[PDB]
């Protein structure tokens, strides 16, 4: 019996393939070959922030396109203000194994995660002045290497296992577990309207989850290695993967398949960091060779190279008014780029 | 744990099979008018001058 | 909470003390803004976080030395010499400045001791109708217009119950605080500033008070009572 | 004090341009590599390197101020300037020495610290501190060198315009046994450093497994070569002052030929100067 | 700058004060990254100290050590290895009993081949080539009635020359000793140790100062 569900299962791959190929009718890079190119792209820096002293895991802008959150090899989780060089806070972790951050859409709260396989969410805005742990999110496995937040109530979390996680805060309980992935979960990420999300696990495939519901819609394939980022399209129909293939890669969710495969020969080392720029033309994605690449999103030639980091670029975001990009790299310095 | 596992990927495909796709070419026009109609408000794609950029000194 | 001072003393020389009761002391500004018996408020003194920057008004700048204890959340005012200007109710202020901080928050209690160039903010209104449900306005007017360059007015507004501390409303140019009602909004632009009520209560009459913090040496606005 | 005796050059004006011309010309090479090693690179905090930067800037400085000591050398001995280059020339290279040979010291103190007390939080100290030692540092040999500045020595004997603050001879024996000061006390500290580290990496059984052996070696020959460039001169002004304390009264005929011999030992410390960086830039 | 702006800068500037001194009172601490085959003979290491990653801030000698065992993590190491880069040194946890106990199948896959595997991709990984190795041997006490009822033959299939415990151990240090290809940028200590002896932190310290003064002849550059 199990060998028959294991050809039934065989011949529902073999479906999937032949329906991506009847809906591949053409190309985004065939149709983009009489398309204006984005030129060459000059973008230098501006604000370097030098107050980090060990090697930068996360970061993640407010909505306010104006304060940065931080986390490095220390207990520091740092909030910045990007116009003025200036901190405003600058909050001591329990536990200085902190792969990722996030900043609320209210900008009330922060949170963070890692090694410790805990989701600590600090209240920013207290009556007492100081940062307080307003939640400590337990029950995942394995590390926590990603965590977004829905709005000030709820929040998705990926873990080092198998599985991710949409969480309350009130009630420190996961309102619903997505368990569909088999792999470690590398990467998650919002649609702007926060209905459905992306993750990115050890598969090197990706999955398109519905929050609401609580199942997967979709599943992408195609990448060699795993994938480490993921970004949404701003139309959030459509998203960019970045693996250790060297290889970015848009994937279109209407249509169920890749579109594009953005791939230079000069590059061969992975893909750490993956964002789109306003408008969704740009696609800036950081390298482990030092650099952070801007290519096109619609054709695949490269834009200008975002080289000033002196280590490797851990993450990277663009504003939600699309006015600058913030890299976090491994030395202690994050530089904004416009 | 045998049957379990293999039964829940089978309806996930089962789940996964009956999804309406348009065509790539459809897709590929809408990411082409999202694209185009909202470039010029793109800071990154055209150089922001110093009146309204934030970051200057 | 913060309470605590001094009392009655002819012509000497009076240390007042005030306690911080829980809500990190070392991280926050403090005031000493002081407030005459039938005038209205005026800023007398400010330390910094850590003890660093120390300002006075012009009046007690060599007679008042201002200090802080971080251990046992602590603040000092120590008066040398006294004259019979400043009888007054002391007020001691929490500040926190960053980028989203919302400084004057918190007001102590006050202690009443009797003794026995700057923007002047005008308010020329100081009475109006007290009936309720109604939307009475309030005017505000500056010497200099305090629009910073990064694009925010430096002008806040207290309402003070009377019996009580005064208590913020808004902390800049339509910038409500925590634990105020939405019935006020700033719309106010440059000189020009209008405070205005969606609806009157018992508990919104007072004396409301305008204070610049453009530049150091602060000026409050002497009230317009309802 | 005119009694004082200086003489003539007897060839010695015709030994110096061989070395002198090979200070200059590996001079400028060895400036380039130390500028390539402390301005050129980055990416290291580096609190040693930066004493090994102001042993450079002091290697800098001198081999800057090499060749108008031989623009005095241009007949037999004369200062062809006649100017301010003849009071800012002794400050110079006074300064430089002494800053050559206090950092030397103070290279030597930190890698004592490095290896036999590595857990005395010296050793991970910030750069800012560093900085600010480093400055008092430098002000220390500055501060005692300004004492040639209010004097002027361009005097001479028959119009020889000489331009030196050497004779064998005394009037305050201030400076003349204070620059054998300076030999003295780094003595007792490097001799102290070297061959404590010495012992303490044949204590603890590192040696002769690893490259350990190129660290053992290289302190050694930083201390060799620094004796053997600031000795001779030290023992020859030692001799002459107890020469002169014993038997140099003012019958002044039998001693010409020492400060002949002691310009030799000079040209052996600059040359000390010369081959300073060619241990600290082959290591990296 | 306005007065709201000069007063965000002092805490600003307070903010990068006590923010410096908390990087230098972490940076004088030691970090040794705690490996092992499952749970074999880290409980000892945790014993002499006197969720996921659990840390251990023991002292000894003046010196604070921070310990830190991610056995507990149970997923694929390498995409949170290059977290513990910046480490002092990586004790090894081998226990002298995983050879004849296979533990994990039925017949294949025993204890002391995967020890060797996780050895050899703790020690040959991109990330540490510079750190130290102080690899234990955990069962000092229990090797000689191991190798008293049992010869070394369902590991290791050449010989061990007998079935005492001095050139066995030294075949089991010897075969863990010459695992690593980069033998110049790191060393592996490889100290005998049981559930008894007191002389652990010993060694480890003086591996750590060891470790401790060839950083220090990294920095001042003549290493
Ligand atoms: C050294 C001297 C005399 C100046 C001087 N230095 C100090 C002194 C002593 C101790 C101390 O701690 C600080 N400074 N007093 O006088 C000088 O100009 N020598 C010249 C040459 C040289 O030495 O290479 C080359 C040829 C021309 C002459």
């Amino acid at each position: 019996e199990l060998d028959q569900l294991r050809q039934e299962a065989e011949q529902l791959k073999n479906q999937i393939r032949d329906a991506r190929k009847a809906c591949a009718d053409a190309t985004l890079s065939q149709i983009t070959n009489n398309i204006d190119p984005v030129g060459r792209i000059q973008m230098r820096t501006r604000r370097t922030l030098r107050g980090h002293l060990a090697k930068i895991y996360a970061m993640h802008w407010g909505t306010d396109s104006r304060l940065l959150v931080s986390a490095s090899q220390d207990g520091k989780l740092i909030i910045w203000d990007s116009y003025t060089t200036n901190k405003v806070h600058a909050i001591p972790l329990r536990s200085s194994w902190v792969m990722t951050c996030a900043y609320a859409p209210s900008g009330n709260y922060v949170a963070c995660g890692g090694l410790d396989n805990i989701c600590s969410i600090y209240n920013l805005k207290t009556r007492e002045g100081n940062v307080r742990v307003s939640r400590e999110l337990a029950g995942h496995t394995g590390y926590l290497s990603c965590c977004r937040f829905l709005d000030d109530n709820q929040i998705v979390t990926s873990s080092g296992d198998t599985t991710c996680a949409l969480w309350d805060i009130e009630t420190g309980q996961q309102t619903t577990t997505f368990t569909g992935h088999t792999g470690d979960v590398m990467s998650l990420s919002l649609a702007p309207d926060t209905r459905l999300f992306v993750s990115g696990a050890c598969d090197a495939s990706a999955k398109l989850w519905d929050v609401r519901e609580g199942m997967c819609r979709q599943t992408f394939t195609g990448h060699e290695s795993d994938i480490n980022a993921i970004c949404f399209f701003p139309n959030g129909n459509a998203f960019a993967t970045g693996s250790d293939d060297a290889t970015c890669r848009l994937f279109d969710l209407r249509a169920d398949q890749e579109l594009m495969t953005y791939s230079h020969d000069n590059i061969i080392c992975g893909i750490t960091s993956v964002s789109f720029s306003k408008s969704g033309r740009l696609l800036l994605a950081g390298y482990d060779d030092f650099n952070c690449n801007v290519w096109d999103a619609l054709k695949a030639d490269r834009a200008g190279v975002l080289a000033g980091h002196d280590n490797r670029v851990s993450c990277l975001g663009v504003t939600d008014d699309g006015m600058a990009v913030a890299t976090g790299s491994w030395d202690s310095f994050l530089k904004i780029w416009n | 744990a045998s049957i379990a596992q293999a039964r829940k990927l089978v309806e996930q495909l089962k789940m996964e099979a009956n999804i309406d796709r348009i065509k790539v070419s459809k897709a590929a026009a809408d990411l082409m008018a999202y694209c185009e109609a909202h470039a010029k408000e793109d800071p990154l794609l055209t150089p922001v001058p110093a009146s309204e950029n934030p970051f200057r000194e | 909470v913060e309470s605590g001072g001094g009392l009655v003393q002819p012509g000497g020389s009076r240390k007042l003390s005030c306690s911080a009761s829980g809500f990190a002391f070392s991280s926050f500004g403090m005031h000493w803004v002081r407030q005459a018996p039938e005038k209205g408020l005026e800023w007398v003194a400010y330390i910094s976080s850590g003890s660093g920057t120390i300002y006075y008004a012009d009046t007690v700048k060599g007679r008042f030395t201002i200090s802080r204890d971080d251990p046992k959340n602590t603040l000092f005012l120590q008066m040398t010499s006294l004259r019979s200007e400043d009888t007054a109710m002391y007020y001691c202020v929490r500040s926190i400045y960053y980028y989203g901080s919302s400084p004057f928050d918190f007001w102590g209690q006050g202690t009443t001791l009797t003794v026995s160039s700057d923007i002047v903010m005008t308010q020329a209104t100081s009475s109006v109708p007290v009936t309720p449900g109604e939307s009475v306005s309030i005017s505000c007017r500056s010497s200099k217009s305090l629009l910073h360059s990064n694009g925010n007015t430096y002008l806040y507004w207290f309402l003070q119950r009377p019996g009580q501390s005064p208590q913020l409303l808004i902390y800049r140019m339509s910038n409500l605080a925590s634990g105020v009602p939405d019935r006020f909004s700033g719309s106010g632009s440059g000189t020009a500033f209008t405070l205005t009520i969606s609806r009157l209560e018992a508990e919104d009459v007072g004396v409301y008070y305008c204070m610049q913090h453009l530049e150091y040496p602060l000026t409050f606005g002497a009230g317009t009572k309802l | 004090k005119k009694n004082c005796c200086v003489f003539r050059d007897d060839f010695i004006v015709k030994v110096l341009p061989p070395v002198l011309g090979l200070e200059f010309i590996f001079g400028l090479l060895g400036n380039g590599l130390a500028l390539w090693i402390f301005c050129f690179h980055l990416k290291s905090w580096k609190s040693s390197r930066i004493f090994l930067f102001n042993l450079a800037v002091a290697d800098f400085l001198l081999i800057i101020c090499l060749p108008f000591l031989m623009d005095n050398y241009v007949r037999r001995w004369d200062w062809k300037f006649g100017d301010i280059p003849c009071r800012l020339m002794l400050f110079m290279l006074a300064m430089n020495r002494q800053g050559s040979i206090i950092f030397l010291t103070v290279v030597a103190v930190d890698r004592y610290f490095r290896v036999v007390h590595p857990h005395h939080a010296l050793n991970k100290i910030s750069n800012r501190t560093a900085a600010i030692i480093s400055c008092l540092l430098w002000g220390i040999t500055i501060g005692l060198t300004v004492h040639l500045l209010k004097k002027k020595m361009p005097i001479q004997n028959g119009g020889a315009n000489l331009c030196s603050s050497f004779s064998i001879c005394h009037t305050f024996q201030w400076h003349e046994a204070m620059f054998l000061l300076e030999f003295f006390l780094p003595l007792g500290i490097i001799l102290f450093c070297s061959a404590r580290i010495i012992w303490s990496l044949r204590q603890r059984q590192m040696d002769r497994h690893a490259k350990i052996k190129r660290a053992i070696t290289f302190i050694m020959v930083v201390a060799i070569v620094f004796v053997i460039c600031f000795l001779p001169s030290v023992v020859v002004r030692i001799r002459i002052f107890w020469l002169l304390h014993t038997s140099g009264t003012q019958n002044c005929e039998v001693y010409r030929s020492v400060d002949l011999a002691f310009f030799i030992t000079l040209s052996f410390t600059y040359m000390n100067s010369m081959l300073d960086p060619v241990v600290y830039y082959f290591s990296s | 700058l306005s007065a709201e702006d000069k007063a965000a800068v002092e805490r600003s500037k307070m903010i990068d004060r006590n923010l410096r001194e908390d990087g230098e009172k972490a940076a004088r601490e030691v970090k040794l990254l705690l490996l092992g085959a499952g749970e074999s003979g880290k409980s000892t290491i945790v014993k002499q100290m006197k969720t996921g990653i659990v840390e251990t801030h023991f002292t000894f000698k003046d010196l604070h050590f921070k310990m830190f065992d991610v056995g507990g993590q149970r997923s694929e190491r390498k995409k949170w290895i290059h977290c513990f880069e910046g480490v002092t040194a990586i004790i090894f946890c081998v226990a002298l009993s995983d050879y004849d106990l296979v533990l994990a199948e039925d017949e294949e896959m025993n204890r002391m081949h995967e020890s060797m595997k996780l050895f050899d991709s703790i020690c040959n990984n991109k990330w540490f080539t510079d750190t130290s190795i102080i690899l234990f041997l955990n069962k000092k006490d229990l090797f000689e009635e191991k190798i008293k009822k049992s010869p070394l033959t369902i590991c290791y299939p050449e010989y061990a020359g007998s079935n005492t415990y001095e050139e066995a151990a030294a075949y089991i240090q010897c075969q863990f000793e010459d695992l690593n290809k980069r033998k110049d940028t790191k060393e592996i200590y490889t100290h005998f140790t049981c559930a008894t002896d007191t002389k652990n932190v010993q060694f480890v310290f003086d591996a750590v100062t060891d470790v401790i003064i060839k950083n220090n002849l990294k920095d001042c550059g003549l290493f």
